[PDB]
């Protein structure tokens, strides 16, 4: 009789690397690492996503028409442009500090849209109606965009503009506008009738006097105009005015917007489903407790961490050594 | 610091062992052993467990990082941006493939402690009997039935209760032909020779 | 006779954390963190640090009659504001590259004041002291800054100003000059009386023309008109040429710069008392070897590194196990 | 790597013990013991200084940082900004408590393999006296005063001195003495005989 | 983690070994020892092999690093450069030092027990023989040549084809000395007489 | 007989200090770490660097005839300037967004030098030879940059200009352009005979309208008027016109661009060699495999990794203990 002495042992079958050998038979082991991953993109938190289709969010939030479809659009969790995503500006020109304005969206939840100047009101001086281009079509018909306003001259005549708008939302107010010009001489009288022309725009802490150009250039979308745009977040309280000869793309729709932060540009193409969880990729949704993520550096929510490695078993137990 | 118990002087492991991680394996009158040790294994899963927490513990939860927009100006800053986002990836993949590595070679060394340490134990309440063999295996001088087995598992032994008939017991497994001759010494054999030497000496 | 062999054993209390196990009693140890700060900010070296009490960087810089008391301050160790330093900017406009000038003012010591200009002297065809507003009022007075000049006509005359200065001072001197521009063309006309203006400025590397313009905006402090601030360093050798028409604020003081670097501008309100340590907060001053720092990230000095956590005790010694 | 010595066969620590670490407590007829090791504790102590010194060396002193200011066009920058100095700070508090914890692990086992390397050299020299019991206690066979208390406390023993009683100690506590007794087995009366046949052939 | 070989019961090196790492010295009836063992030797050429292939494969190659230029308006994005790169620089430095140096620690303590296990493994294959002795050494109570030596270096020992004579050795070790001849009741050369009595009858 | 064990000894010297120990010799060791390179500057495998010399970057690319010696050079592997290379613009002025330039040619690697507009083709109209400054003189002569062209009157008279410009090779061109004003409007009439003035450039992209100005300012190389450098990246395909009345620094020479990234300004005088490396600093090159480098962080190339330490010698054995 004895009492002889011995370990436990397993059929298993998984290895742990460790520093003085590699492939070692563990009993029992615990992985430490995450791929698994639907090709879904479930809402967060119980909010709904925004996608935007075949729509860059420069054209959206002008109102290029071609994004019409997500006319109602409000509220959002993170918006996601896709691959397709190319309908910008219709017409060609430049829209200033485009990125700034990208990443003051990155941290607002919620809209109010709303009529800044009513179109059949605020204007009771110039034609309002006779300006659009063909390069703006919509469906053969010649378009424009729906938050902005062309402005025309009224037969032969133009009153000097000038116009003031006053913050009493509480909330911060986005006001966008832009500055057209011609490249001859000829179209400049022709659309406005002024040798030379100005606006200028004015709160408290942006003052700009803006001026135009003519200049010959190659024309683009049988255009050889241009428009530039810019923006400015108001405060309650403090006003605004505009004043205007020549050149007013005029504001016709606002946005009171609202905190909250972490909202993102995922760009994907994977479709939207309607589950729920707290870790949105590109690639697709997570759902996990491990410490350690393997799919995708670019994560919204409280996601687990990005690494670059392949296999990180932990292990916990003894060298299987069968006899 | 490997301490050569497990794959050293023992060899193998026990498949038939079902509960815990260390056994015994009794071999006496009637029946066989195979019964667990759940007192020292409870540790062990502790301090495992433990040590899995605390390293799932110590890692932070990242929060929404989104890339950046640059126009066709800004390339300093967005080179810049990339370094940033390199050089932490390198880091944290660094400090989690070296982490898990070194943890592996503690946690195997702790189960070949926590192996010797139980063999320390046995070997120590177990004063001169037993004469043991191999790989930690034992004799039993005094014969006793399932009961000496549970005390010894439950680390009591009262040692003078066998002490003297496992030494008489020694000490005639130590006789050889000691039981056969026994005059002090090669004597009993030694005692005939003489008497040749009286018988020549008288003849 | 028995020789048993043991170890040292405590009525000591203290837990270390180790992997394996929570709250393990220690015979000795050492605390490797610090907590302990006073609430005093003290001499850095025995240079006291500049306080500027309710007074704005910019509105230090060019002179705020209302800061009237920290005027002939030259040196400091670091630069202290506090939540209620809001007297900058009396009369409304833009400060351009206030961060910048934030910035290069980290790495200078101390000042040199000295007029560039004497008000007395240097400007025979200008009424130089009948430009003064309201809204820069002091103690009933209306008043103005204390380093620049306002100019005005002189009764319906007024040449076209130029004047140059050369720097002959080895270190690098810093001028800082403005621009007013009214927001009605007939106050242009009222105080000016030039349909255009302009002022430029040019020393080798610098060179700036500027043209005001006027437009109307809602007041701030009883003002719709604007004023901006412009700054540039020199150089020993090379020169400046102002060539101004209608809008200029003059120059009526310089600061002959130093070397000195680690200079800061914490903002704290913790006041001022008179030791003297090697390390210094917004909380406090910290005096140990400890390497590791627990109060505040931000620091001025040779300071121990700051982390993010509570207890990181280190055991030297044995486990504390009575019998 | 817990060894079995500190909380493991020795079950408890010393209060009456003041000066070092590591002690004996040697029981002879005059007085009790309670007495330090000065030699192994020293190397231990300059182990731990230097390593509680290498460690303070290795962090640095960080320098004047001051936090900037941004306008509301430079919001990429600043968010840049926040995510360097948030990463850097998690980095250097995370190798901060892993280096603690990993420190405290080996410091605990260097005190471990310190008391156990004293019992082994303290068994050395004593080879089959004193028949080892319990929690690390010794019996002496041979009586011995102070002076071979010190010298075992020296390492020196000069074992062949004090064999034979001790070893005559191992035999009067071991030895068989029924066989003896003075006499039996015949032997003694009959081999008489055969020196008288000796004494015979010699003459 | 000292585990009290190197340095501790064992004193010296070797310098007249050559070829492995950890040997034998036989000191049989003709010439003297030194030979290796290649065996146990080899496993430790591979682990710490295998350890610093593993430390540079870790480690990583990085890519062209250029300064860049600034202006005198981007002071502030100047700055945040710097500090980009020093705080990178510092993290790697600590990192790579700290890394080493723990390192060491262990491949210092593997060699140790390398040397104990051999030492444990040597003594298991010879039980109740050589009375172990100094700083590691044995006596052979029964007299063998090479071959038993190269038994023992492979691990073979046929134990009970050396046992009885070994043990009955073991036995008349002890009184020969003790009196200068030996210490016995009353038979001690008297035997020897009724040797002589028999050397004297078989003349 | 004994089997007394003993382990291996040597003679060696070297330590490797632990954590619990200095100066520790052990029998074999290993070197992780490189110190040693030649004071030479090779060649990235196969191709050779292109040196500077005496020559700005800017001073290059405009073709500042000081450094006239690197005229056919094409193709390199990276880009070394030295501590005398101080020839940039001649002509005093402002290069504008050079170290964007630098970076962009960070990751080019050979080009196709090509003249824009023929000498004596585009320019029917005008003096195309007759202003040049003794600023930029060579040996004594009044010379100018061989890359753009100054652009004078044509005797009493002065055509307004413009000119169109095609792509059609490719890949993406770089282009250049200058513009002077002088001090006084003296000189501006006597140059160009306009009392206003305006060039205009537009591709797709791009569009300004730059206007010149006239004011005094203390002259630099015995000119008192400046020159504004600029330069644009164009696509395949898209065009580009210039539209210009008086102040025109027209280009001369384009640049057909090349990818293959990795290569930088690595500044040094430690000469030139032809051998082939695979790293590259300043002060040489490296040749090992150790993972870690000592000498300079600034690396062209797969290099190892960069470090601050003097010592990291690893343990490979045993104590080196005799008798
Ligand atoms: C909204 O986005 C869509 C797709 O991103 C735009 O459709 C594309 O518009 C371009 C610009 O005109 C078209 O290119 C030109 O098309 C005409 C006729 O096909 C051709 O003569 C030209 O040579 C050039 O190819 C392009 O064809 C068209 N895509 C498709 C599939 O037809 C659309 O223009 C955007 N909306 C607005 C208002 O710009
Ligand atoms: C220096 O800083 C102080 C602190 O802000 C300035 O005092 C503040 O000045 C404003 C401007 O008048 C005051 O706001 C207005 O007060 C009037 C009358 O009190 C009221 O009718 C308005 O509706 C508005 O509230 C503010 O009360 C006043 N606060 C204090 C504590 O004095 C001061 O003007 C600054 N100096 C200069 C030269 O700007
Ligand atoms: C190419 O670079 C070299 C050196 O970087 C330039 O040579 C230096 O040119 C400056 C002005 O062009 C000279 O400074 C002036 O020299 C005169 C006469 O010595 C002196 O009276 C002035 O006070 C001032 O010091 C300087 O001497 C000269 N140095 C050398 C070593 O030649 C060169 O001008 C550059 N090429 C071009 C086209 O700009
Ligand atoms: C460690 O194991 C991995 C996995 O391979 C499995 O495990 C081995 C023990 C053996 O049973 C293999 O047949 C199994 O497939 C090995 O990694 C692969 O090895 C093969 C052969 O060299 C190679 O073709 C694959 O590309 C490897 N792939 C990966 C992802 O590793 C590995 O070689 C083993 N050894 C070491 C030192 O890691
Ligand atoms: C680990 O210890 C901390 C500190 O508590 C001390 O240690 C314990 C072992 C025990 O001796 C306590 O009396 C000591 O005060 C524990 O954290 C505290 O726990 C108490 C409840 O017992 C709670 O009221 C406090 O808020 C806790 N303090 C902090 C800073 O968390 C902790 O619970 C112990 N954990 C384990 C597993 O032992
Ligand atoms: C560790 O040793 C080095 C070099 O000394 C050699 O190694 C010793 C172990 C011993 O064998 C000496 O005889 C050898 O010469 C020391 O390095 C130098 O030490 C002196 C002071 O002793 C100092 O003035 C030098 O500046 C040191 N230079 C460098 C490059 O280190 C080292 O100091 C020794 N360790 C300690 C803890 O001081
Ligand atoms: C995400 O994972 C969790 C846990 O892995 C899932 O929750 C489990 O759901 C099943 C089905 O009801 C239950 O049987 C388990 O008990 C749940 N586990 C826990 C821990 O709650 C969950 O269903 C997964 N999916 C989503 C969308 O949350
Ligand atoms: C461990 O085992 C021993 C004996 O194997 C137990 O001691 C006896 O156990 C039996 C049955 O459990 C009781 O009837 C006796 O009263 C026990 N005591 C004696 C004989 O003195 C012991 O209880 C077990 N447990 C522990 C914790 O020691
Ligand atoms: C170690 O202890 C021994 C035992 O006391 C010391 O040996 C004796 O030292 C005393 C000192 O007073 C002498 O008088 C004796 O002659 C010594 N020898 C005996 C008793 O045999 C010894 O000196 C101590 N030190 C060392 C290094 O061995
Ligand atoms: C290991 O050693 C043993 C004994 O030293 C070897 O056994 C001997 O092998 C030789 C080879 O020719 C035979 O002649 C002897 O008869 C063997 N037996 C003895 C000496 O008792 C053994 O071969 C060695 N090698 C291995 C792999 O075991
Ligand atoms: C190993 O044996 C267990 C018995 O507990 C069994 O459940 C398991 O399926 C076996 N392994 C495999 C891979 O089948
Ligand atoms: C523990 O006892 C010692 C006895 O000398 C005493 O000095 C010490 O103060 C005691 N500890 C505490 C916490 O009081
Ligand atoms: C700072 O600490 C040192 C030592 O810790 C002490 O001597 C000194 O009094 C403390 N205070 C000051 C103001 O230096
Ligand atoms: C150590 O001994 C070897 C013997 O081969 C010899 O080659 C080497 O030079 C010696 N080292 C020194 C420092 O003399
Ligand atoms: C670099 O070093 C290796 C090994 O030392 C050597 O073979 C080679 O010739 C060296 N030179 C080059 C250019 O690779």
């Amino acid at each position: 009789d004895t009492i002889c002495v011995g370990y436990h042992a397993n059929n298993s079958t998984d290895t742990v690397d460790t520093v003085l050998e590699k492939n070692v038979t563990v009993t029992h082991s615990v992985n430490l690492l995450e791929d698994s991953h639907n090709g879904k993109l479930c809402s967060l938190n119980g909010i709904a996503p925004l996608q935007l289709g075949k729509c860059n969010v420069a054209g959206w939030l002008l109102g290029n028409p071609e994004c019409d479809l997500l006319l109602t659009a409000n509220s959002w969790s993170y918006i996601i442009e896709t691959s397709n995503s190319e309908n910008g500006t219709c017409y060609p020109g430049e829209f200033i500090d485009y990125e700034e304005l990208r990443e003051q969206l990155s941290s607002v939840s919620s809209f109010e849209k709303f009529e800044i100047f009513p179109k059949a009101s605020s204007w009771p001086n110039h034609e309002t109606t006779k300006g659009v281009t063909a390069a703006c079509s919509y469906s053969g018909a010649s378009s424009f965009y729906r938050n902005l306003l062309w402005i025309t001259k009224k037969g032969t005549s133009y009153p000097k503009l000038s116009k003031s708008y006053t913050n009493n939302k509480g909330k911060e107010v986005l006001v966008l506008w832009g500055v057209h010009h011609p490249p001859s001489v000829s179209e400049q009288q022709s659309l406005y009738q002024n040798a030379d022309a100005y606006v200028s725009v004015g709160s408290s802490k942006y003052n700009r006097r803006f001026a135009p150009e003519i200049a010959a250039r190659p024309k683009v979308r049988g255009q050889a105009g241009r428009m530039n745009y810019y923006w400015t977040l108001l405060d309650q309280g403090d006003t605004i005015t505009f004043e205007a000869t020549g050149n007013l793309i005029a504001p016709w729709y606002a946005f009171a917007l609202n905190k909250g932060s972490d909202s993102g540009i995922i760009t994907s193409d994977a479709p939207v489903h309607n589950c729920d969880t707290r870790c949105q990729t590109p690639h697709g949704a997570l759902n996990s407790s491990l410490p350690f993520q393997n799919v995708h550096p670019i994560t919204i929510g409280e996601c687990p961490k990005y690494v670059k490695s392949t296999k990180l078993r932990m292990a916990t137990g003894l060298r299987n050594v069968p006899s | 610091g490997l301490f050569g118990a497990i794959a050293g002087f023992i060899e193998g492991g026990w498949t038939g062992m079902i509960d815990g991680w260390y056994g015994y394996h009794h071999q006496n009158e009637q029946g066989s052993g195979y019964a667990a040790d759940q007192k020292s294994t409870q540790n062990a899963i502790d301090g495992i467990t433990s040590k899995v927490n605390s390293v799932i513990e110590k890692m932070n939860t990242q929060f929404t990082a989104v890339g950046k927009e640059f126009n066709n100006l800004e390339r300093r800053i967005e080179n810049l941006n990339k370094k940033v986002d390199d050089g932490f990836l390198d880091v944290w993949t660094y400090n989690a493939e070296l982490l898990v590595l070194l943890e592996n070679e503690r946690t195997l060394d702790f189960h070949d402690s926590n192996v010797r340490n139980l063999y320390e134990k046995v070997k120590s309440q177990l004063r001169n009997n037993a004469k043991e063999i191999g790989n930690g295996c034992f004799e039993f001088y005094h014969k006793c039935d399932d009961e000496c087995m549970e005390s010894v598992k439950n680390g009591t032994y009262d040692y003078p209760k066998y002490s003297e008939e496992s030494k008489l017991n020694r000490e005639e497994i130590d006789g050889v032909k000691l039981e056969s001759m026994g005059v002090y010494q090669i004597l009993a054999i030694y005692s005939t020779v003489a008497s040749s030497l009286v018988l020549l000496v008288s003849w």
